[PDB]
């Protein structure tokens, strides 16, 4: 996990919340499978549509399930 | 036979469990000789014994 | 030399105590016991018990991670090592109060200290540990060169096995894991399903670079009865073969019996039958296909067919019988052939067939024999009688031994001596009518007349 | 006929072996833990002897071999599952992660 | 720059599980992706950590995420996710593990 990198994310972002020691290992875990689905719907739309080469809009269309999804 | 077949069988499972014991536990072993002669048997198969 | 032993031994009697409490010079005095470590070490050595204190303390975490890391990398023995200071160290990495880069320096002193080292018996009863250090991916080429030295026939295991067909599919080609399957396709070969690359790679630390791997030892890579069968490639010389020959196999290919000559000796005594007829089948594949006169005319390839038929010359003369691929293949070149491209090699390839009948031989080889006999020089007219004189050694020595070794028959060996009679004194009087005819095309010359009489002195 | 009743005496040396080193080093684990400052809820099923569920797990393997599957209740601990699951000695089944297994090593 | 750098890591993380070649217009649309999913990421934090009254993250709302997103259910937990995906250095700090004496080194 780059331990250094997500320190410097979350105090950019929102500069008044803290994290302690291996909580980011669980922001890691997370970004883990987050990135896994992402390939998974985007596969999925690519063999859908008969085409090899994943387009924008295949991006696009797993951004409005998979985030649909983490909000709560 | 088919007894001697089950029981290396047996052997093998437990002799390879009962070393990831000691190894999982975080004890040294090094202070008790009749353990060290465990561990120093451990390793050997039913070809040996 | 004995003020730098005495002070080391005020060195490792502080060492053995701990960290003393209710002293705050830890950063003069320790500091100088850690630079009596290498100035002993660099110029002297250290004996057998002076590991052993200070592999201990090193390994269990009582004074640090930069002091216990300062002591690995310069520590030069003098004497043998024990394998119970061996035994006791694996036991302090057992407890879990070490580092990770102090595990580095603890595998590379094993790699480099592995010659000195004469006791093997309980280094290899604790394989089972050693292997059991691959699920840290930091240590991961460090252990696979010890799983590489200390494993025997029954250290392959079939979970062991199994493992690395995983870690082959999880973390991709590796060439400290391609090694370590490597020995055990050298070792078990039927444990293995998934077959390996043979190519050419140096597949570790070799080739004598010893003093290359003291100048990265600084700082460089330290911070993360039995009926069955005998193998034919476990003959390595003479003795081998003349322990263990009532069991040998048989093997994937038969060009490999010209090759060595050891195999050269099972055939000396063995009289099977589709052990000669595989041999047939090959020879004659290889003397049709691979000749002169089918190719397109390469030097290449007739410098290597004349190296070829150096290789049968001498197995045939081994053996004393020419072999049935080799008369096969005159019965259908002397017809083809002018007289030269490499005629010492063809004159003796017509000097070692064995006994046959004589009118079977006189279609097939002496009228294509005196065709080219009365027509060519003379210096092949004597490399003629030079070949039938060593036809007249070797089918005589067949005949003269051939009445000693036959008791079988009940009935009178005079028709068959008698039917061996006409064979060989009809072969004389048609050689002797090829120097009396030969004679008078040349008109006396002495040349010729040294070898007429050199076969009949036979 | 005497090598089989030797490897049983080697047996039997291994399961005192197994015996006296789970009773010294792993005790009976107790339910009543952390109880300072908070209140954790906790069930009313006993946690047993490591050496009481390691007798078990060799008794769902060697007499059925088809069935080795274990499921995960209220008497285990989940560190005495995660001591099996570090060093190789169990594995989880891979649709479902609940039913726990002894891997056999011959193979 | 160090924002690109870092998340450049998860860009080859995601050419690696496609196992196909992406265009780099295509990755920029990714790492726009990574970047307000962290702000969502950040943003669902801060309601689990007003609803306790507290600023310091602590774990039970990392499992709590996890719970609501699907990726933790009844059959798989929190412990099946970091024995398969994570190293061992990371398994032995977040997952308690039984030792001598009932000693656990993640000691709660």
């Amino acid at each position: 996990a780059p331990r250094g990198f997500l320190k410097r994310v979350f105090k950019r972002k929102k500069p008044q919340l803290r994290l302690e020691k291996s909580g980011d290992l669980l922001v890691h875990l997370n970004c883990l499978l987050f990135v896994h689905r992402l390939a998974e719907e985007s596969r999925t739309n690519a063999c859908a549509s008969k085409c090899r080469v994943i387009n924008k809009e295949h991006v696009l269309a797993a951004a409005k399930v998979i985030l649909k999804k983490s909000r709560g | 036979r088919q007894n001697l077949q089950m029981e290396i069988k047996i052997t093998t499972v437990i002799q390879h469990v009962f070393q990831n014991l000691i190894l999982g536990s975080k004890v040294n072993w090094a202070e008790d000789p009749a353990l060290k002669e465990i561990v120093l048997q451990l390793e050997k198969n039913v070809d040996m014994m | 030399d004995q003020a730098e032993e005495d002070a080391l031994q005020m060195a490792v009697g502080y060492f053995e105590k701990g960290p003393i409490k209710a002293s705050q010079n830890k950063d003069k005095t320790l500091e100088k016991h850690l630079k009596t470590v290498e100035n002993v070490a660099w110029k002297n050595g250290l004996a057998s018990e002076e590991i052993d204190i200070l592999l201990n303390i090193a390994l269990s975490g009582k004074f640090g991670n930069a002091v216990n890391t300062r002591i690995l990398k310069c520590m030069i023995p003098a004497t043998v090592i024990s394998e119970d200071s061996v035994v006791k160290a694996v036991s302090w990495l057992c407890v879990g109060k070490c580092s990770g880069s102090t595990k580095v320096l603890f595998y590379r002193w094993l790699v480099a200290m592995f010659d000195f080292i004469d006791r093997k018996e309980q280094i290899n009863l604790l394989y089972g540990f050693f292997f059991a250090s691959l699920q840290d991916d930091a240590l991961c080429p460090y252990v696979c060169h010890l799983l590489y030295l200390l494993t025997k026939k029954e250290n392959v295991k079939p979970f062991r096995v199994r493992k690395l067909l995983d870690l082959q599919a999880k973390m991709g080609m590796q060439p400290h894991l391609q090694a370590l399957l490597s020995l055990y396709k050298f070792f078990a070969p039927a444990l293995i399903s998934v077959s390996l690359p043979v190519r050419k790679k140096i597949y570790f630390k070799n080739s004598e670079n010893l003093w290359k791997t003291a100048l990265l030892a600084v700082k460089q890579r330290n911070r993360g009865n039995r009926s069955g069968s005998f193998p034919l490639e476990q003959l390595q010389s003479f003795p081998q073969l003349l322990q263990n020959i009532h069991c040998l196999e048989l093997p994937s290919q038969m060009g490999s019996v010209l090759n060595n000559s050891l195999l050269l000796h099972y055939i000396n005594c063995v009289r099977d039958e589709p052990v000669l007829l595989r041999f047939y089948y090959w020879l004659s594949q290889t003397l049709q296909e691979e000749c002169i006169w089918y190719k397109v005319n390469n030097y290449e390839h007739g410098k290597e067919f004349t190296n070829f038929l150096d290789t049968i010359i001498r197995a045939e003369c081994f053996l004393q019988e020419g072999f049935y691929s080799c008369e096969a293949f005159l019965y259908k070149s002397l017809p083809l052939w002018d007289g030269l491209c490499c005629r010492s090699q063809f004159l003796q390839l017509v000097s070692w067939i064995p006994f046959s009948s004589f009118s079977e031989v006189k279609p097939l080889l002496f009228d294509h024999l005196a065709q080219l006999f009365f027509t060519s020089t003379i210096y092949f007219k004597c490399s003629v009688l030079q070949s039938l004189k060593e036809l007249l050694q070797n089918w005589l020595l067949w005949l003269s031994m051939d009445i000693h070794m036959k008791p079988v028959t009940n009935s009178p060996l005079e028709t068959t001596l008698g039917g061996s009679m006409n064979s060989v004194s009809k072969l004389i009087h048609y050689v002797g009518w090829l120097s009396t005819t030969a004679m008078r095309l040349e008109s006396n010359n002495t040349f010729l007349l040294h070898f007429i009489l050199d076969f009949y002195e036979k | 006929k005497t090598k089989m009743l030797n490897i049983k005496e080697y047996k039997e040396k291994l399961l005192s072996t197994l015996g006296e080193f789970l009773e010294d080093h792993f005790p009976l684990p107790d339910r009543s833990v952390k109880k300072k400052k908070k209140n954790i809820q906790e069930s009313s099923v006993n946690l047993i002897t490591l050496h009481e569920m390691l007798e078990i797990l060799i008794n769902r393997l060697f007499d059925v071999p088809h069935d080795p599957y274990v499921k995960i209740s209220d008497s285990f601990w989940p560190p005495y599952v995660e001591l099996l699951l570090r060093n190789g000695i169990a594995l989880r089944h891979p649709e479902d992660p609940t039913r726990i297994r002894l891997e056999a090593f011959h193979q | 720059d160090p924002h690109k750098a870092g998340l450049s890591h998860y860009v080859k993380l995601f050419s690696f599980y496609a196992k196909m070649p992406m265009e780099r217009k295509a990755l920029e649309m990714v790492e726009k992706c990574l970047d307000k999913y962290f702000q969502h990421l950040c943003d669902d934090l801060e309601v689990f950590a007003a609803h306790a009254g507290r600023k310091t993250v602590k774990p039970e709302d990392l499992e709590l995420l996890m719970r609501r997103q699907g990726l933790v259910t009844d059959q798989v937990s929190l412990h099946v996710l970091v024995e398969r995906h994570l190293p061992l250095e990371y398994r032995q700090l977040l997952i308690p593990c039984a030792y001598s004496g009932n000693s656990v080194f993640p000691a709660q």
